[PDB]
Order: C-alpha cells, then structure tokens, then sequence
C-alpha cells in the first residue's frame, strides 16, 4: 500500500529526484502531493494538485507523475537539505479508503 | 457508388449534454430528474473529456456506431446510486434500486455511466440530501414516476400517521462518508433513452452535409440510415407524421430529405 | 500566519483515556477543515480522519475507527480526541493536519505533535 521509494544519498551541486511505487488505486486515479520534511522540523507542503507547486514554493523544482511513478525533482540537490521524503496519496481501495503515505527510504 | 451523399438536418448547435453531465447537483433515485435534450448537433468529445467512466456499457447501439446515427428523442436521466449497486440499472437484474427505486425497461437501445463521485458529492458529514426506498407497496413499473413518499406500515394495523414497528419510516437517504470504501462510495450515473424510427431526428451527430444528385447511383446516407440506390423524385404523399416508408419487404423505399422537405424514392 | 496550537507531551499508561486539542490560527475556523495523522517510529504514516469545521461532523478511518472520538466547536476552535484501552503500541506521536474542502487532499499546515 506505501510506495517503496528508493534511497539516495546527496552530491552537492546535483539534481536529484525521489520516486514513489503504488497501485493504479493509490496513486494512478487520485492525484498527488509531496511533503519536504527536515529532522527536528515540521512538515512542509511541496507540490499541489500532482502537477504545480503551491504559492510560495521556490519555482526551482518541478515535479511530474507516470502512472504509479511520481518523480519529485529537486534544482540541484544539497546535502545539507538532503533527507528522506514520503509521498502523500488518496486511496481508496475495496472496503477501505484513506490517505496513505509512503515513507521513503532514510537520507 | 459514383459518389457518396450524406444529408442531416441542417441546424446546429451545441447540445446541453455539458450542462447535463457538469450539473453541481444531481438529483435522487427518489426521483429521475428526466430533462429533453433536441435540436442541437448531438457530440461525444465532450463526453469523453469528462471523467473517465467506471462504467460505460450501451445496448442497442455501439459508441463507435454511436457518432453517425441520428437519434430522435434523447432523454438524459440523472441520479446517485451506491456503487454496490452500480450493476443494478441494467435491465434484467433485480435489487434494491430495481425493485423499488427505479426500473430500465428489458427492451432499452441507450448507454448508461457512471463515474467514481466522491471526489466533490461526498461530505464528511454524509449527504443526507440524497435519498432512497426501503419500502414501497408493489414493484414499480419501468419508467414510471414515482414522487410521493407517505408513510408505509409492513404489518396488517394501519398507520394513521403513525410510525412503530412493522411500520417503519418511508424513506432512507444515505450520508456517503470520504471513508467508505469503494463499493459504498457515491456514484454518479446518466441515462440515455433513445429511439429511432417513425419520429423526426432533431438531434445527430456531426457529419456535415452535401447535396443530393438525383438519377444518381449513390451510397445515401439519410439521418443514420445507411442505403445505396438511385434517387428519383416521388409524386407519394406522405403526411407530416410519417417522414421514411416502408414496402412490403420491409425495407425502405421512401425518404422525406430533411434539408428540403421533399420525398425521395430509395429504388434499387 | 496559520497556527496550529499543539497539545504538549504526555505520559502514556496503558488502558487511559487522553485529549489532545488543536486551535486553530491564521484563517477563519469553520471555512476550512482540519484532520489528523500520526507517526511511528520504525514504521509508516498512518492517517486518523477527518472532521468538519463548520458542520462539525466527523469521518473517521475503519482501520482505528471506534478507539477515537473527535468532535469539533465553534468557540473552542479546535477538535479533542478520545483514547479508549491505550495499548502500548498504539501510543505514537500525532499529528494535525489543516486542509480545504475534501477534494483538496493536500493538508497544507502541519502539527507538531506529542512525543516522549
Ligand atoms: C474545462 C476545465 O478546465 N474545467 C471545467 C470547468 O470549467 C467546469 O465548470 C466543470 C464542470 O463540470 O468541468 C471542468
Ligand atoms: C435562409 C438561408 O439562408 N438558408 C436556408 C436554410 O437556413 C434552410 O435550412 C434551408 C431549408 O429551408 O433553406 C435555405
């Protein structure tokens, strides 16, 4: 039900992207949004409706969605900003529904 | 096949199929809020754009051989049903919706959707505002109204205005919650009613049009009736209420041309 | 700015009963709604539910329905939540989540949460 994601360690300097594996129920029908999450810091919206980011987001980053693939892009990745992400999806699966959230692999 | 006309009613204009598939509210089972939809140049790209359907299954007709076939009085009909009981608006099924909510009557040439609606038409609260029968004194007939909800005893002791056991309230409306799995999740559903002989077309599919060549071996196109044959000029009255005959082989050998009301032959 | 009140860090007993309240700040209370997810360490992300502002009614996961109740004030401006038969694995960090309309899944304010 979570996405898998991958794991990544950072190069300065580098743009780098984080990936999310879900069903066609999870992430295929119900669009998508990301939260950028720091140690000892609060949550952080990152992109809104799948396809844009919300007001006030750097325009530096973009991200897309292929399917049960959603690359979440970041303009030249730092180390010092580098940590594990986890995609935020609707689903709505048999007798269940609910948000599931994929927690990516530790950065 | 020299050549290949195709006349449809020249009038045109955008049918209210939008405003129907994009209405902000949907009526109930309770009741089928039927609305006539004519005189516009009928288009499924719109319907296409739209959400892509859970479950798009037409009878008597093809959505392929949906676009070039005239038909004469649509009739779109809109509701909410569980998605449990999506499958029950087919004709020849029973269920909660068929044997008292609504009926599709067993001889139905239309297309029947339904697309995933708890994205917007579901509240966390629950959507009380649509509702359904339990109970009802006899199966309802098919495309029947039935709008009156009075309270409705199970057991021999009328009522009398009043409500106990055996007697039990008269109708249920359903508060879809966010939560509810898919099966229990709000659909949204359309249906289409057509029908295509005897009656004038007033609604088509957008094909254009060009002339006629009479004493003309052509591969005609008339309001969706797909004939070859020559065209020759008629002197049979038809009545207005009549528009394409019939011989005794029961296939047709006459045609009134919409663009110019006049009867044409369809001779070999 | 938006401002969500967190309750503070407590002490977790098995078979207890605690609240835990979030008020609303930045933006018109009933206008917008508020819903919850909590954290595990070592595990996943795993969502609570959903309550109305301004309607006040609540929807509520299947997978932890019946342990929590929440209900929502007008004046309180934040929503409580009740824990019937605390088991020690079920006691975790939780957080507040603030969102629009139910379409408008993205939560777009945070809560800080209660951890020991
Ligand atoms: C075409 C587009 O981008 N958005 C439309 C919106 O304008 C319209 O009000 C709504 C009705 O269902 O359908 C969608
Ligand atoms: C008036 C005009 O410019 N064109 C008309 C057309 O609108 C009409 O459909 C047709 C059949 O009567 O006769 C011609």
């Amino acid at each position: 039900v979570l996405t898998q994601a991958p794991s990544a360690s950072g190069t300065p300097g580098q743009r780098a992207t984080i990936s999310c594996s879900g069903s066609y129920s999870n992430i295929g029908n119900n669009n998508v949004y990301w939260y950028q999450q720091l140690p000892e810091t609060a949550p952080k919206l990152l992109i809104y409706n799948n396809d844009q980011r919300p007001s006030g987001v750097p325009d530096r980053f973009s991200a897309s969605k292929s399917g049960t693939s959603a690359s979440l892009a970041i303009s030249g990745l730092r180390s010092e900003d580098e940590a594990e992400y986890f995609c935020a999806a609707w689903n709505n699966g048999l007798s269940g529904s609910n948000w599931v959230f994929g927690g990516g692999t530790q950065l | 096949p020299t050549e290949s006309i195709v006349r449809f009613p020249n009038i045109t204009n955008l049918c209210p199929f939008d405003e129907v598939f994009n209405a902000t509210t949907f009526a109930s089972v309770y009741a089928w809020n039927r609305k006539r939809i004519s005189n516009c140049v009928a288009d499924y790209s719109v319907l296409y754009n739209f959400a892509p359907f859970f479950a798009f299954k037409c009878y008597g007709v093809s959505p392929t051989k949906l676009n070039d076939l005239c038909f004469t009085n649509v009739y779109a009909d809109s509701f909410v049903i569980r998605g449990n009981e999506v499958s029950q608006i087919a004709p020849g099924q029973t269920g909660n919706i068929a044997d008292y909510n609504y009926k599709l009557p067993d001889d139905f040439t239309g297309c029947v959707i339904a697309w995933n609606s708890n994205k917007l038409d579901s509240t966390v609260g629950g959507n009380y505002n649509y509702r359904y029968r339990l109970f009802r004194k006899s199966k309802l007939k098919p495309f029947e109204r039935d709008i009156s909800t009075e309270i409705y005893q199970a057991g021999n002791k009328p009522c009398n205005g009043v409500a106990g056991v055996n007697c039990y309230f008269p109708l249920q409306s359903y508060g879809f919650r966010p939560t509810y799995g898919v099966g229990h999740q709000p659909y949204r559903v359309v249906v289409l009613s057509f029908e295509l002989l005897h009656a004038p077309a007033t609604v088509c599919g957008p094909k254009k049009s060009t002339n006629l060549v009479k004493n003309k071996c052509v591969n005609f196109n008339f309001n969706g009736l797909t004939g070859t044959g020559v065209l020759t000029e008629s002197n049979k009255k038809f009545l207005p209420f009549q528009q394409f005959g019939r011989d005794i082989a029961d296939t047709t050998d006459a045609v009134r041309d919409p663009q110019t009301l006049e009867i044409l032959d369809i001779t070999p | 700015q938006v401002l969500l009140v967190q309750s503070g860090a407590e002490v977790k007993k098995p078979g207890a009963s605690v609240k835990v309240s979030c008020k609303a700040s930045g933006y018109t209370f009933t206008n917008n709604h508020l819903n919850w997810l909590r954290q595990a360490p070592g595990q996943g992300r795993e969502w609570m539910g959903i309550i109305d502002p301004r309607s006040g009614g609540s929807s509520l996961a299947q997978k932890f329905q019946g342990r929590v109740t929440m209900t929502s004030v007008t004046s309180t401006n934040t929503v409580y939540m009740e824990m019937v038969s605390l088991k020690s694995e079920d006691t975790a960090v939780y957080y507040c989540a603030r969102g629009g309309s139910k379409w408008y899944e993205g939560f777009d304010n945070w809560g800080q949460g209660t951890l020991v």
